[PDB]
């Protein structure tokens, strides 16, 4: 049978404000490049040919982008439809609604909005389709999730994961995350169950790559209360008494696939996606052929676009995606950044870490750190920033002006830690 | 004896 | 030497062979000259001529008091305890070649070892060597609670509730120090190791290191269950029934008798052990069962599955169903019913 | 310290009060916390009640008497006289609260329960919290006076002041606690809590008891919790204050030990070691007046070596007398009853108090020889006879009493009787 | 003569630092011991008693019994090494007055 995979282009993990407000979530440019694309060609690799996208906030944005999708091509591989319904605002709607509307054939592959990934599910795809119709729907789902170690900068302080699964089929046992757990709880269930050796881990990553199959529409359809899909596991993983019919984990080891989920999530996958560690996926293979992504990779893991009149004695170490469009003078020591087209620089600066975008700009002397920009963020002479501090739909600061560390100015008073400015108080 | 009766009819309505 | 065979055993190596006596045995075929056996002096000496009854030129009694829980005796013991330990369980019987957990701990310059052959669920590491949790449903209801920072540390563990420990424990001096000066801590298995493993969390830091054994295991309170042993205990006497008076008409399945024993005429075994020296002569059949001596056996032993031990008699017209003979048994016919019995 | 009390009485109400309300003195030991929701040792408090002929007794408080019971108000009579009031001696008025942790003391020091100023509360549903299980303790516990005082009089409703007190004084007849009547009290209501050093010392005032007989004490608890590195000057006798058996504290006593260490070769029966426990230490609670008798509970000191048994090592065992009899022989002739009433939880149907067995061998059977609990792996067991044996001398002039709980689960019971040899 | 060294007083820091400047040493010797009964044991005491006395006349200084369980001499170290003779008259104890009721000494 084919292979179809519902999508959706809104993680409910509202958590990209005031980023969320000129441009939707999804959308975003991590490298100059659509993450829902980098999520489209993972689709491909993986060989999926029918996928259901969904998008509620903001859905019109997301069309007017991806109608010259990679995918968006009659050439393509990969049919598309976006249903642009704005009704529900929890996965738990959507899910019920390729219930109501018979899309998914059998044995889909639901995936969230932005995973990163290079993964050939075709190993899990069939392994689940063994343990599935040899097993004959006793399954339903199996879930897929990629070794890891704690300490690496792909769990941040925010999300990680620890699961108890079985080790002769590998099914789920228990899935929670640990958000300031200095112990943790597990049952006897575990053991009453069978007494033939269980495993604990804590060093999956939160890969979201769930394989599932429409009966899963079906455990969500029977019952209205879940909203995402740890309420699924969670509730069914207690619900074993009758009508579970558990889950298969499965783990990979060569591969990386990350939801990326908030601003340092985004850091992390970003500046390591520069370091091709996900590869096939890095623009230079230009794996859209939209044209301005030309990337012409070079010495050192210095990328850079066409036509970027980098600036004399401008030394550049290591990781920067020099956009296209962009200009730089002299000496302006740039490092791990990502600067996107219409990016003018000055003199002097430091761009350590940062993350610049389309329409930024910067005049000389103007030193920056582990920072963020977006379209037209402007930021003028010897300024400068620390941590996590963005800003963006085209703020200004003034000279002089040195800002703190989570400086997230905006378009807004109320939302943002300042408002659409040019100077540094004073909306 | 005879405060038992006494406490249990003096305070019946104060005493919930 | 590091060592010393010390032998936290309390309560008798039944059968046609010396059972508790042969983790002595045992770690002997393996040096260990000095081998302490605390005795058992709760009423009266009746534990030291015992081993005067054996066979190890080097051997060593020791009296006790009332009541002597294992970390109890170990700080009774303690004085003349000059070296590294190595306790042991009574019920030793178990051909592990012993110098894997030794090997294990001399590696790893180890604050602890033991064994777990194949209640009480535990946590062992990924590469199986240093466990990270021990307990029991008796220790709490339900929740496997394991503190996060092992997790953090150690990242993958498997578990284990399929165990059969074996109670031997190569030890470090200054642990039994340490319990030395912890005068609760009453015994090693229940409380001292967990509590350990527990500390093992806050390279000077502490070691535990496991072992899975699918061997053979330590005998309680079912001793049927060592008739397992019995059936395979020929084998280890490969060159460490087998001597007798034998018929070699009766019955003889997978059978142990010691010499100078009942040898008559019409009589069975199938697929158990006997005693020795006793009076089992007349017309008998098998039993599926191991007996002790001094049990007057005649008349068709329709029995299975039971215990003929001391204080016990039958005779002319006999007959029973796994239904053991304790204390109190002057008999010569009593049709047992396979039930839980022991006259 | 001529005649004692003790108490027993329902549970789910709260005994913040029932333990030290009007007890005379408080009750607080080694990690003691007088009242989570009652206490389990039986004790000695110190206080001499006696009356001025006032509506109440003048407590041994030369100005008044009050409980605390009630947070803003209680209905009370009148108190009696000052003047620095009176009083005999130390008559000890003790209380034994509604837990059952402490079954060892609860059947080694019962027996010498004189009389029982108790209470009784009324906040109980249809199963009985302690009326199921805490009267298995003190069945036996030599007090033929008693007095379970109701408690719920004015606070709990019509359905609950008189709920379950009356199904109890006619349902907890199993132990002498539904023979004794309602004294007023309260630990509910707060009922006349100065009245309760007449209307309860008067209604189950101290019994005409032993007045020169054997010195036969069976000392019930020891005190030295003391942290180790030892103090200055803690080398004494016992220190013990609480409920001894009996014995006659008159000039001059002393203590055929015959527990003690060890026989000669102590798989025997019979010894021979007095070590005079001197009596000069009774304090009477208002002078030193030691010219004491047998029956009631006071603060004792001995005249030994402490080391054996300072700590809990003196409960159960005995301090000797005159007439050398106390039976140290285990292998005597006892005898127990089987469970009607269920301890440690119950049922309306039937179901965990209908069975009863017997011991065996290749198994543990804990039973409370005398006071000691103790036993192991049973010879056999009769109907109602029992070959009683043990490993140690309990020495006692006597040999009552058995254990229902043998080594079972996380708690015990007890469904026994009493017989003596 | 502690005022003789700190002689030189400005302050009273002067005597205090210069004399608390100049200054584990001990053999807590304990052995738990008594006997019996009260006679016995009193009789146990009086003759440790006396063995310390005389000890103290042999002077290995304070045979001590600050622990009431163990009577702790607190063997100070006389000769640097007088350890063994705080001892000498203490133990026989053992068959002076304590043998009266059973007083053994421990370790």
């Amino acid at each position: 049978p084919p292979l179809q995979a519902v999508l959706v282009a809104d993680s409910f993990d509202r958590r990209f404000f005031p980023i969320s407000k000129d441009q939707p979530r999804v959308l975003l440019p991590l490298a100059n490049v659509a993450l829902i694309d980098y999520t489209l060609e993972f689709l491909t690799a993986t060989g999926v040919q029918e996928t259901f996208v969904f998008c509620c906030w903001k859905a019109a944005q997301i069309k007017e982008h991806l109608l010259k999708s990679k995918w968006c091509r009659p050439t393509s591989l990969n049919v598309v439809r976006i249903i642009t319904s704005e009704l529900y605002r929890s996965l738990g709607d959507v899910l019920r609604d390729v219930d109501a509307k018979a899309l998914v054939r059998s044995d889909f592959l639901l995936v969230y909005g932005d995973v990163i990934s290079n993964i050939n599910i075709t190993r899990a795809l069939e392994e689940h389709r063994l343990r599935r119709k040899l097993e004959k729907n006793v399954s339903v789902m199996t879930m897929i999730f990629k070794e890891s170690s704690p300490s690496h900068p792909t769990r941040c302080h925010e999300d990680n994961v620890v699961v108890a699964v079985d080790s002769t089929t590998n099914r789920v046992l228990h899935f929670q995350k640990t958000q300031g757990l200095r112990r943790f709880a597990f049952p006897l269930s575990l053991f009453q169950g069978s007494s033939d050796g269980v495993e604990v881990r804590y060093d999956l990553l939160d890969c979201h790559i769930s394989i599932c199959s429409p009966q899963v529409a079906q455990l969500f359809t029977d019952n209205f209360d879940y909203q995402t899909r740890d309420d699924f596991v969670r509730g069914l993983l207690v619900n074993e008494e009758i009508l579970g019919n558990q889950i298969h984990m499965h783990v990979t080891a060569k591969e990386y696939g990350a939801r990326v989920s908030n601003l340092h999530m985004y850091s992390a996958v970003c500046a390591d996606v520069i370091r091709r560690w996900v590869y096939p996926l890095t623009p230079e293979a230009n794996f859209t052929d939209s044209t301005t992504q030309s990337c012409t990779h070079s010495r050192h893991n210095i990328y850079r676009g066409p036509e970027v009149s980098l600036g004399h004695g401008s030394i550049l170490e290591e990781n920067v995606l020099l956009g296209s469009g962009t200009v730089i003078g002299s000496n302006c020591f740039i490092t791990n950044s990502v600067i996107g087209p219409g990016c003018h620089i000055g003199d002097n600066v430091v761009l350590d870490q940062t993350y610049l975008w389309q329409g930024v700009r910067v005049a000389a002397g103007a030193q920056i750190h582990q920072s963020l920009l977006c379209d037209n963020a402007e930021v003028k002479e010897r300024v400068t920033l620390k941590p996590r501090s963005v800003l963006t739909s085209q703020v200004v600061v003034g000279p002089n002006i040195t800002l703190p560390e989570g400086s997230v100015i905006s378009l807004h008073p109320p939302d943002a830690e300042e408002d659409e400015d040019d100077g540094e108080f004073s909306d | 004896d005879y405060t038992y009766e006494e406490l249990l009819n003096r305070v019946f309505n104060i005493m919930r | 030497m590091e060592f010393q065979a010390v032998v936290m055993a309390v309560g008798l190596p039944v059968g046609n062979k010396p059972l508790i006596w042969y983790p002595l045995n045992l770690l002997e075929r393996v040096g260990f000259e000095e081998v302490i056996v605390v005795t058992t002096r709760d009423v009266q000496k009746a534990l030291c001529a015992e081993f005067k009854m054996k066979m190890k030129p080097d051997i060593v009694c020791i009296p006790d008091d009332a009541d002597m829980g294992t970390a109890d005796s170990l700080r009774y013991i303690y004085p003349k305890l000059k070296t590294d330990v190595l306790v042991l369980s009574c019920d030793l019987i178990t051909d592990v070649a012993l110098h894997e957990v030794v090997d294990l701990f001399r590696a790893y310059d180890a604050s602890l070892a033991m064994l777990m052959r194949k209640r009480d669920f535990i946590g062992v590491d990924s590469t199986g060597k240093r466990l990270l949790f021990m307990a029991n449903e008796a220790d709490l209801d339900e929740e496997l609670v394991i503190k996060g920072s092992i997790l953090q540390k150690h990242p993958r563990i498997r578990f284990h509730t399929g165990l059969v420990d074996a109670h031997l424990y190569c030890l470090k001096k200054y642990i039994v120090d340490f319990l030395m000066e912890n005068g609760s801590i009453t015994s090693i298995r229940s409380e001292l190791i967990p509590y350990l493993v527990r500390k093992q969390f806050s390279l000077k830091s502490l070691d535990i290191y496991s072992f899975i054994k699918e061997a053979n295991t330590l005998n309680l309170a079912p001793y049927d269950a060592c008739w397992n042993a019995c059936r395979g205990d020929r084998w280890e006497d490969l060159s460490r029934s087998s001597a007798q008076i034998v018929s070699k008409h009766l019955v003889g399945v997978d059978s142990l008798i010691g010499p100078e024993t009942q040898i008559g005429e019409k009589s069975s075994i199938k697929r158990s052990v006997i005693g020795s020296s006793c009076l089992i002569k007349d017309r008998v059949t098998i039993t599926n069962c191991l007996l002790m001596n001094s049990v007057t056996v005649e008349e068709g032993s329709n029995i299975q599955g039971s215990v003929i031990c001391n204080n016990a008699v039958i005779e002319k017209g006999a007959d029973i169903k796994d239904c053991l003979i304790g204390s109190g048994q002057r008999i010569e016919a009593k049709a047992k019913r396979v039930n839980e019995v022991i006259v | 310290a001529t005649i004692n009390i003790g108490t027993i009485g329902h549970v789910a109400h709260g005994k913040s009060t029932v333990v030290k309300a009007i007890s005379g003195v408080h009750t607080v030991r080694f990690k003691n916390e007088l009242e989570r929701n009652i206490t389990i040792k039986l004790g000695y408090a110190n206080a001499k009640i006696y009356k001025l002929d006032d509506p109440s007794c003048p407590r041994p408080e030369c100005y008044r008497s009050c409980g605390s019971s009630t947070p803003d108000e209680f209905p009370t009579d009148i108190p009696g006289t000052k003047g620095n009031f009176k009083l005999v001696r130390h008559v000890s008025f003790v209380d034994c609260p509604g837990h059952d942790i402490l079954m060892a003391t609860m059947l080694n020091g019962a027996a010498v329960m004189d009389a029982a100023l108790l209470l009784i509360a009324g906040n109980e549903s249809c199963p009985q919290p302690q009326t199921s299980e805490h009267l298995a303790a003190i069945e036996i516990m030599k007090l033929k006076h008693i007095l379970i005082l109701q408690n719920k009089i004015d606070l709990v409703k019509e359905s609950q002041a008189k709920e379950q007190y009356e199904q109890i004084l006619a349902f907890v007849q199993g132990t002498v606690a539904e023979g004794a009547p309602i004294i007023p009290i309260s630990a509910q209501l707060k009922y006349n809590i100065e009245v309760v050093c007449e209307y309860i010392v008067k209604k189950i005032p101290v019994p005409p008891r032993d007045f020169t007989s054997e010195p036969r004490l069976i000392v019930i608890r020891s005190f030295d919790v003391n942290k180790p590195g030892c103090e200055v000057d803690d080398l004494k006798g016992g220190v013990a204050g609480g409920s001894i058996l009996k014995g006659v504290l008159k000039v001059g006593q002393e203590i055929e030990v015959r527990p003690g260490i060890v026989s000669k070769d102590s798989e025997g029966k019979l010894m021979c070691k007095p070590i005079f426990s001197k009596i000069v230490s009774l304090f009477a609670e208002h002078n030193d007046l030691q010219y004491a008798a047998p029956g009631g509970l006071i603060g004792v000191g001995t005249k030994i070596d402490p080391t054996l048994c300072r700590a809990d090592r003196m409960v159960g065992q005995v301090l000797g007398a005159v007439g050398a009899l106390p039976e140290i022989f285990t292998e005597l002739e006892i005898s127990y009853f089987l469970l009607r009433r269920l301890l440690g939880v119950r049922t309306e149907g039937d179901k965990k108090a209908a069975k009863v067995q017997k011991l065996s061998k290749n198994e543990v059977l804990m039973v409370n020889i005398g006071s000691l609990s103790t036993g192991g792996r049973v010879s056999a067991v009769k109907a109602d006879l029992g070959k009683i044996v043990l490993t140690n001398p309990v020495c006692t002039e006597v040999g009552e009493k058995i254990a229902l709980s043998r080594r079972v689960e996380k708690h015990w019971r007890l469904i026994g009787w009493g017989q003596i040899r | 003569d502690p005022s003789i060294l700190d002689s030189l007083d400005l302050n009273e820091d002067e005597r205090e630092v210069l004399i608390n400047n100049i200054n584990a040493v001990k053999i807590r010797a304990d052995i738990e011991v008594a006997c019996y009964g009260y006679e016995g044991i009193d009789a146990v005491k009086e003759a440790l008693r006396a063995g310390l006395n005389c000890s103290t006349e042999n002077m290995p200084i304070k045979i001590n019994l600050i622990a009431p369980p163990r009577y702790v001499m607190t063997t100070t170290t006389l000769e640097r090494t007088e350890g063994l003779s705080v001892l000498s008259q203490a133990m026989a104890v053992i068959k002076e007055k304590i043998e009266e009721k059973r007083g053994v000494f421990n370790v």
